[PDB]
């Protein structure tokens, strides 16, 4: 049960731009607290984004010949999404590794966490692509959803955040956007 | 196979979508319009900060590294700016 984004439906609206500019890191501007804003503004609309095709997310956990596991060491689609958004949430609101107080850095550990937060969000793009895309389609909601995935894509490759291995299921729409996904 | 365009039709429906799920997809449509609208307009306003500041520094004759840690002034209160607004609570 795989979908078909690839069809007249690679109409993205809201990205008059290739998303340079608002991806970019600001000259000046501390590097951490860059990374740090985006990933939570992507948590942020991501999950409430998974929040309007949740109803008809049940059982049928991920996409095509790529299907994603949580369960190895010590789920249906609905599980592993809802369990990698609250996980998200813990993370993106542990004052450990997103400090709120202005004297506090981000520890060594940042880095190394913001590649894990930023591959579960991909993860969570894969099944809601592959198998909740055509509600969006429904919804009228193409327009947002694709701007937001260029984004995110956008994001992942200018900073090297997310291999390019790793976008292996939804590398035919990135492909495709390329004219917006970055150069 | 090879670069052949293709095109489909939709039956476009909304119905018995469960009501809430309809409400939901409106106010995901006025949060993302109204985020990447504002997100341009950050962008714009930190970028024609740091521009003016920068030929402003220029003319006065400055030396190099003073502009810098002016410029790297803006900066440390500029990553104010942004951990201000990740701090949220919504
Ligand atoms: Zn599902």
């Amino acid at each position: 049960q795989i979908m078909f984004l690839s069809e007249p439906f690679v109409r993205t609206a809201l990205v008059k731009g290739s998303f340079k500019t608002i991806v970019q890191l600001p000259k000046y501007v501390d590097l951490g607290e860059w990374i740090a804003l985006n990933v939570f503004e992507f948590f942020t609309n991501l999950n409430q984004f998974y929040g309007v095709v949740a109803e008809y997310c049940t059982p049928d956990n991920a996409g095509p010949h790529t299907d994603y596991l949580w369960l190895d060491a010590n789920l249906p689609a609905s599980q592993y999404i809802d369990l990698a958004l609250t996980w998200i949430n813990n993370k993106v609101n542990d004052k450990n590794l997103f400090p709120t107080k202005n004297g506090l850095p981000f520890p060594q550990q940042f880095s190394r966490d913001v590649q894990r937060i930023m591959v579960q969000m991909f993860r969570i793009f894969a099944h809601i692509y592959h198998h909740h895309f055509d509600k969006i389609v429904h919804l009228s909601l193409e327009a947002h959803w694709n701007s937001f995935f260029s984004h995110f894509i956008s994001f992942a490759k200018e900073f090297k955040i997310i291999d390019r291995k790793e976008m292996a299921p939804l590398l035919p729409l990135i492909e495709s956007f390329e004219k917006q996904g970055k150069i | 196979n090879g670069t052949i365009s293709n095109y489909m039709y939709f039956e476009r429906r909304p119905d018995l979508l469960t009501k809430g799920t309809q409400d939901k997809a409106a106010a995901v449509k006025l949060k993302i319009e109204n985020f990447y609208q504002s997100s341009v307009k950050y962008a714009i306003e930190r970028n024609e900060r740091r521009v003016e500041l920068e030929t402003e520094l220029t003319s006065h004759n400055w030396s190099e590294e003073r502009k810098s840690r002016q410029l790297s002034s803006l900066g440390k209160k500029e990553s104010q700016f942004l951990r201000l607004r990740r701090t949220r609570l919504s």
